[PDB]
RNA sequence: UACCCAUGUCGAAGACAACAAAGUAUUU
RNA sequence: UUGAUGUCACGGAACCUUUGUUGUCUUCGACAUGGGUA
């Protein structure tokens, strides 16, 4: 029992209940599951109790008992040692602000935003101000009785909030509370449950099992490897907690918020990997005689520790959405998001194996090898580029416990199995690893990347926007890495993204029985787009990885606006920027960076030629990366990648007619004077058409291609750069430069858009596609008795 | 499909008294939302609803949370009966794909009854394979038992929860699990019915005469009508009965 | 009693649109159907299917243009020992433009009238002499006002369009709107009533992918998709195409060494130099309300 | 309950609309 | 808060599928205010 025997509320006052699950090998998916509480030991690290022994009990009895003690190293699922308020006042109060100044749309917005700065308090001084710099930023300064911005400032400067712990806890209620506000005002939280197979599965024992007498020899020796297991990708080892509803997939930390590894995670990889080795498969069921194939008699023997780490900072949180393929828009529920952790973390590796081999097994070596080399691939959303770890340091010595001194003395010290003892075998491992005799290649292969582009880049990011100084609609994404407890941001190209660009390559130009791979459901199916990205029933053969910047370019901001049809002003609420990176012709961002296929796809020529096929169309500049692309962003200028030894890349490689002269007639007479601008009026007929021409192929008999256009000015020209209104400087006069980019005199891609657009809706008989339909128009009255000042009376 | 179609036609025709109006209605909304669900080809038509005031009147009106949750049960019930008719002559994905559609619309004690019948009938497809039974078959006969007891709790005289009770705690038995508890004053209050209103009561009424060792009810099995499918599983009960 | 919508026919109002009938919509704000009351019952039109919408991806996309040459300036920049940057001009006040004026009132006679353009002339000329288009006078520094950097005439540019999943006809009328005819131009930037901004475009080139691994040069069927795309107007509208001359005759830039005086009125006659009505005497003579907007769609009609 | 006008001044828009999680075969 | 001549639970990877994306010219001229005189 624990000392003094306490009480508690409950379990959950003490631990947390896990989902542990069971893999099928050979789908890469989950069977079923079960569930258990931990209680992490640094919180209840010690039981005590009494062993009663009769008089009459012999002398060898109890050496034997103590003996017994000493050697026992495990119970309950550890490894052992035997030895003989704020947070709810703050949404109240700013529940209280949105709902009395009638902004309560934004809810989920604050929600979110405030969730960001739980990392640190100083991003409170950085909240954006408005276009003007001043205080009346549209989120910040609502209630403008005190603001949002003073609240948190207060709430920052409160001395029981200085501790960062403090600060993230009290971040993380307001984030929920919020949320969950913002939920009533959309129904209630609900959420969609699964028909069957929501039940824990248990293994049943056999009672009808028959006994047996096994003798396994007086030979016995024990090995020690320790190390480290470095992430070199960001990792989701996947835990949700119940009582957080605001981030659907959720990382496993421990009580104090550190990075954990867990024992279950690592001896599933282990297991996966002999397998993998081996190659053939584990059929056997929960219970009954133990499994006596070659892989379970290993993992018999194997130890490990569970581990966590020192760096202790909130995670990443990551946008994810999918894209239905017919309009090429999103899919109806298709937005959530991600918790993610950082690359950089260093955890602690300690493996034990016990057995009769003179050292560990061979296949374990090779195992082994594959990790020091970097293709431990151990946590979950490995698809897209999550849980990568190379093993560092690696240490190892073997120890005979047939030998009875070697025995005496490692009762004597519980096996060197506690910190102090730990530290103490440390000083007699040998560097290295023991080399395997008969090794195998690992299974899969990195092909590296490289890609330009020629034109500005976005992969937007709007909550890190609503915090940023810059203070513009949407910013470009970022993530972090970690060097001891420091983080370091790096633009990027989220994996997820580009994995979803070349599986839309690949898709768009295939076909099963003559159907597009785009439009099957995939159910009892054997396609390409099944067997290398794979589906709900089976892991895929494809890992992608995130894509850097080289050089480190810095972003600008553009702004934008709608023209409205009619007026041909400013449509009412729609001005808006961004900040995408910069990129142009004389210098154009270069992105890099690895993904990794299995050797099974780059052995088959099919798969290879499909692969092929749809990065040579990624290098034709069909498939733009990120946002915007409408307005010109994300156009790749070339796609190159080295490491397969051309089995992929191999397949990757009249003037025009005089415009008419015009019928048009106008009379100008010399004395006249004419207005700046007319109005044409439209046909009474708009066609329109109940069902367009899908995305989900290219359609035969309809065409695709570039037009390459001449712009001259006849008269001179103004497109501005406003990021800058007071260019010309020696409420202020104000002043704008040419629109530039890296020093070249440009026009954006919009200006054009939106100039043909006016012009193809007019020749088509168009709808007005911009235009102000809920504008309430009104006229002054005139001093008229008989028209008008009669009919009105008091 | 064009459901949007649907919607149009069902609101022309649709009036709020009438249960088959609302049926329809229901029914159409329900497929509309599915294919945007779906993500299906349907998502392609861009088109909306004519007569813009009178289809918000009606669809505003529909959407009263009586109006809807009353067509809500009866919809699944009518889903309910069709597949009990056509069982026979579906496949077993089309089967499956049938109850789950009535399991999902439907997540009242008609809509109770309704979803534990769904979730019966959903466990009878799966067949054991060597010796080992699919856990998911228990875990459906379990959710049967679960909203069964929802009805029973406040009326336990009600005949048809009481028997889809009864069915799942014998399938639960059939599948090498325990009979769930009170399984024998349940089964007493339905022979205190006593009247057999499908070919599984039969079953039912055999498990009572070995319990209470009573003969009376064996006389309605010998009289029970030869015109069945199932001829050979009748002849069975006809042999025990005798 | 109107909103704004209400003023014209509904066939050109936007195909996904904002409620302006009459109710409160946000009664079925929990469910999927509330969105096909946003909808127009027939679909998308030609600029929606082309362009997109929310609910449908374009199948356009328009790259940025980079210039070619060395900038010739309208002004040259105050340094002579650089060429890159050029020097300012002072524009006059930029207002926002008034819908009451082409809808003169409450009469449901008036109708929203059309698609406003501005047309092709040479006030440039005054405003870089540093006066004021109408009045003649001295344009002064205020914070409404702007001073901008501007290019001259003369200077080129180049740009891509990628395009898929395009019919024929579909790809002529957008060669036909980019390069319109010898004798037209289009307008581009800041102050297009103020003569800047007059711009004409010429294809180089047309490309075309075949396949995954073939593409083709294009420039030989760009009279074969112009025809049927003016047989794709022929079908819908057969010989009633003056909605297409009107937009000619404001495309149309002057040339022959014609000078058309275009400028806004004064708000009266006393703030002209030149003695011409202003809009207080111009809305009971000539744009009397009765008058006002058949006179603002036709093209190029004299206000004095 | 008939008649009549008078004065000259001034920036606007600053994001909006949509999606806010959903799925996840055990068999003629 | 166990029960004793019998515990492989270190006998089980929360795993698998999903593009923060679609639509939008940094544009632009007539409008404010409420009386006064018989
Ligand atoms: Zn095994
Ligand atoms: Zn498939
Ligand atoms: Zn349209």
């Amino acid at each position: 029992s624990l000392p003094g025997k306490p009480d508690f509320d409950g379990p959950k006052a003490i631990g947390s209940q896990r989902v542990l699950n069971r893999v099928d090998f050979k789908s890469g998916k989950a069977h079923d599951f079960f569930k258990a509480y931990e209680v992490d030991h640094t919180r209840f690290p010690r039981f005590e109790g009494e062993i009663t022994i009769d008089n009459k009990v012999s002398a060898e009895a109890r050496k034997l008992l103590c003996d017994s003690l000493k050697f026992t190293d495990r119970l309950c699922g550890a490894l052992c040692v035997i030895r003989f308020n704020l947070a709810e006042k703050t949404a109240e109060q700013i529940i209280s602000i949105l709902d009395d100044n009638k902004k309560t749309e934004y809810t989920r917005l604050l929600a979110d935003a405030i969730r960001s700065l739980r990392r640190s308090s100083k991003l409170v001084a950085g909240l954006p101000k408005d276009h003007d710099g001043k205080d009346d930023h549209y989120l910040w300064d609502i209630g403008k009785s005190v603001t949002i911005r003073q609240i948190l400032t207060t709430s920052a400067d409160t001395k029981e909030l200085k501790n960062a712990g403090k600060w993230r806890e009290f971040c993380e209620k307001l984030g929920e509370a919020l949320y969950l506000k913002s939920k009533d005002m959309s129904g209630g939280l609900k959420i969609t449950r699964r028909i069957l197979g929501d039940a824990e599965f248990h293994g049943k024992p056999d009672r009808l099992e028959k006994s047996r007498s096994v003798s396994i020899g007086s030979v016995l020796k024990e090995t020690v490897v320790c190390g480290e297991l470095v992430a070199k990708t960001p990792f989701f080892f996947g835990a949700i907690d119940e009582d957080a509803k605001q981030t659907a997939l959720q990382v496993l930390l421990t009580p104090d918020n550190k990075y954990r590894l867990p024992r279950s995670a690592v001896r599933g990889i282990l297991r996966r990997d002999l397998q993998t080795y081996f190659d053939s498969p584990c059929n056997a069921e929960l219970g009954g005689r133990p499994c006596m194939c070659k892989t379970c008699r290993i993992m018999r023997g194997i130890t490990v520790m569970d581990a966590r780490s020192e760096y202790n900072a909130p995670p990443e949180i990551r946008h994810r959405t999918r894209i239905n393929p017919f309009t090429g828009t999103v899919a109806e529920g298709a937005l959530f998001n991600m918790e993610v952790a950082p690359e950089g973390i260093v955890f602690p590796f300690q493996l034990r194996y016990r057995g009769s081999e003179d050292g560990l097994p061979d296949a374990l070596k090779t195992v082994l090898k594959w990790w020091a080399e970097g293709q431990a691939f151990m946590s979950g959303a490995a698809s897209t580029g999550k849980g990568r770890f190379r093993m560092e340091n690696a240490k190892y010595e073997t120890l005979d416990l047939s030998d009875e001194n070697q025995r005496n003395d490692y009762l004597k010290n519980w096996g060197w199995r506690d910190e102090k003892g730990l530290e103490e075998l440390k000083k007699r491992l040998n560097s290295g690893l023991p080399e395997p005799g008969n090794y195998r290649d690992p299974k899969w292969h990195e092909i590296n990347v490289s890609i330009e582009m020629a034109s500005p880049f976005i992969n937007g990011d709007p909550i890190r926007a609503a915090v940023d100084k810059r203070g513009t609609a949407v910013v470009t994404f970022v993530k972090y890495k970690a060097e001891g407890e420091e983080a370091k941001p790096v633009c990027a190209y989220k994996a997820e993204s580009f994995r979803g660009v070349i599986r839309s390559a690949v898709a768009r130009i295939h076909m099963e029985d003559g159907v597009p791979l785009t439009e099957l459901t995939h159910s009892d199916c054997e396609c390409l787009l099944c067997q290398i990205f794979g589906s709900e029933y089976e892991a895929g053969k494809i890992r992608f990885e995130d894509l850097v910047f080289e050089s480190d370019p810095e972003p600008v901001t553009f702004d934008h606006v709608a023209i409205d049809r009619f007026t041909g002003g400013a449509a009412d609420k729609k001005k808006f920027d961004d900040s995408p990176l910069p990129g142009s012709p004389a210098r154009p961002l270069m992105l890099k960076g690895s993904f990794w296929i299995r050797r099974d796809v780059l052995e088959d020529e099919e798969y290879c030629k499909a692969l092929g096929k749809a990065l040579a169309d990624v290098n034709n500049g069909l498939y733009p990366l990120g946002g915007k692309s409408a307005i010109g962003y994300g156009q790749v200028k070339s796609l190159g990648i080295k490491g397969d030894d051309k089995r992929i890349s191999r397949l990757m490689n009249v003037a025009v007619p005089e415009k008419p002269k015009t019928d048009a007639e106008v009379r100008i007479e010399a004395e006249k004077v004419y207005y700046p601008h007319y109005f044409v009026e439209p046909h009474k007929k708009v066609e329109r058409e109940e069902k367009p021409c899908g995305h989900q192929k290219f359609h035969e008999g309809r065409l695709t291609g570039k037009i390459r256009c001449k712009l001259i000015t006849k008269t001179p020209l103004i497109v501005p750069d406003t990021s800058n209104d007071d260019f010309f400087r020696p409420e202020y006069h104000k002043s704008y430069a040419f629109f530039r980019l890296h020093k070249q005199i440009m026009i954006p891609g919009s200006e054009l858009r939106g100039m043909v657009s006016s012009v193809y809706e007019t020749v088509t008989n168009s709808c007005f596609r911009i235009f102000d339909e809920t504008k309430r128009l009104s006229w002054r009255m005139d001093a008229d008795h008989q028209n008008v000042l009669q009919d009105f009376l008091p | 499909s064009n459901p949007i179609r649907d919607i149009q036609d069902r609101l022309k025709t649709a009036k709020f008294d009438n249960k088959d109006d609302m049926m329809n209605l229901a029914s159409s909304l329900y497929k509309y939302e599915k294919q945007l669900m779906d993500s299906s080809e349907a998502t392609l038509c861009q088109q909306g609803l004519s007569n813009r005031p009178n289809s918000f009147s009606q669809l505003s009106q529909f959407r009263d949370s009586d109006i809807q949750s009353k067509a809500g049960g009866q919809t699944g019930k009518f889903w309910q009966n069709e597949y009990e008719a056509c069982k026979n002559f579906q496949t077993h994905k089309e089967r499956r794909e049938t109850l789950e559609q009535i399991i999902r619309f439907l997540q009242d004690d008609l809509l109770l009854k309704t979803l534990a019948r769904a979730y019966f009938h959903r466990g009878l497809l799966y067949r054991p394979k060597g010796f080992s039974v699919p856990a998911r078959k228990v875990e459906a006969m379990k959710k049967a038992i679960a909203y069964c007891e929802i009805i029973l709790d406040k009326n336990e005289e009600e005949s048809e929860a009481l028997r889809i009770w009864l069915y799942a705690a014998m399938e639960l038995r059939r599948c090498g699990e325990e009979y769930p508890e009170n399984f024998a004053e349940k089964l007493f209050y339905l022979a205190n019915d006593g009247f057999i209103s499908e070919l599984y009561d039969i079953r039912l009424f055999l498990e009572y005469t070995e319990r209470e060792e009573d003969n009376n009810f064996l006389d309605m099995i010998l009289q029970e009508n030869q015109d069945r499918e199932r001829l050979f599983e009748l002849c069975l009960y006809k042999a025990r009965a005798c | 009693d109107r909103m704004i919508g209400k003023r014209m026919s509904a066939d050109l109002r936007p195909c996904h649109g904002d409620w302006v009938e009459d109710g409160d919509l946000s009664a079925l704000n929990a469910y999927p159907e509330k969105r096909l009351l946003l909808r127009h019952p027939k679909g998308l039109c030609p600029a929606c299917r082309l362009f997109g919408t929310g609910s449908y991806k374009g199948r356009v996309r328009f790259g940025f243009a980079s210039l070619e040459n060395d900038p010739e300036w309208l002004i040259p920049g105050k340094n002579p020992g650089d060429p890159f940057h050029g020097g300012p001009v002072m524009l006059s006040l930029l207002e926002r433009p008034r819908p009451t004026w082409s809808i003169p009132g409450s009469d449901n006679k008036f109708k929203v009238p059309g698609r406003k353009f501005y047309v092709h002339h040479h006030a440039w000329k005054t405003i870089k002499d540093g006066n004021h288009p109408t009045t003649g006078k001295a344009i002064e520094q205020s914070p409404n006002n702007r001073t901008v950097e501007a290019l001259a005439g003369g200077n080129s540019f180049s740009f891509e369009i990628a395009f898929e999943n395009l019919k024929e006809w579909e790809l002529g009328l957008l060669i036909h709107s980019l390069q319109l005819e010898k004798g037209l131009a289009h307008k581009l930037g800041m102050a297009k009533s103020m003569g800047f901004g007059s711009v004409e475009i010429d294809v180089e080139s047309v490309r075309l992918r075949k396949d995954w691994k073939q593409w083709r040069n294009g420039n030989s069927e760009i009279p074969n998709w112009l025809g049927k795309g003016f047989a794709k107007l022929k079908e819908w509208f057969r010989d009633e195409l003056d909605f297409i001359e009107n937009l000619k005759k404001l495309l149309w830039f002057p040339e022959g060494d014609q000078a058309p005086r275009v400028c806004y009125p004064m708000l009266r006659k006393k703030d002209d130099p030149n003695g011409n009505s202003g809009y207080e005497e111009l809305k009971d003579g000539e744009f009397k309300k009765e008058d006002r907007q058949k006179k603002l769609t036709t093209p190029w009609t004299p206000w004095a």
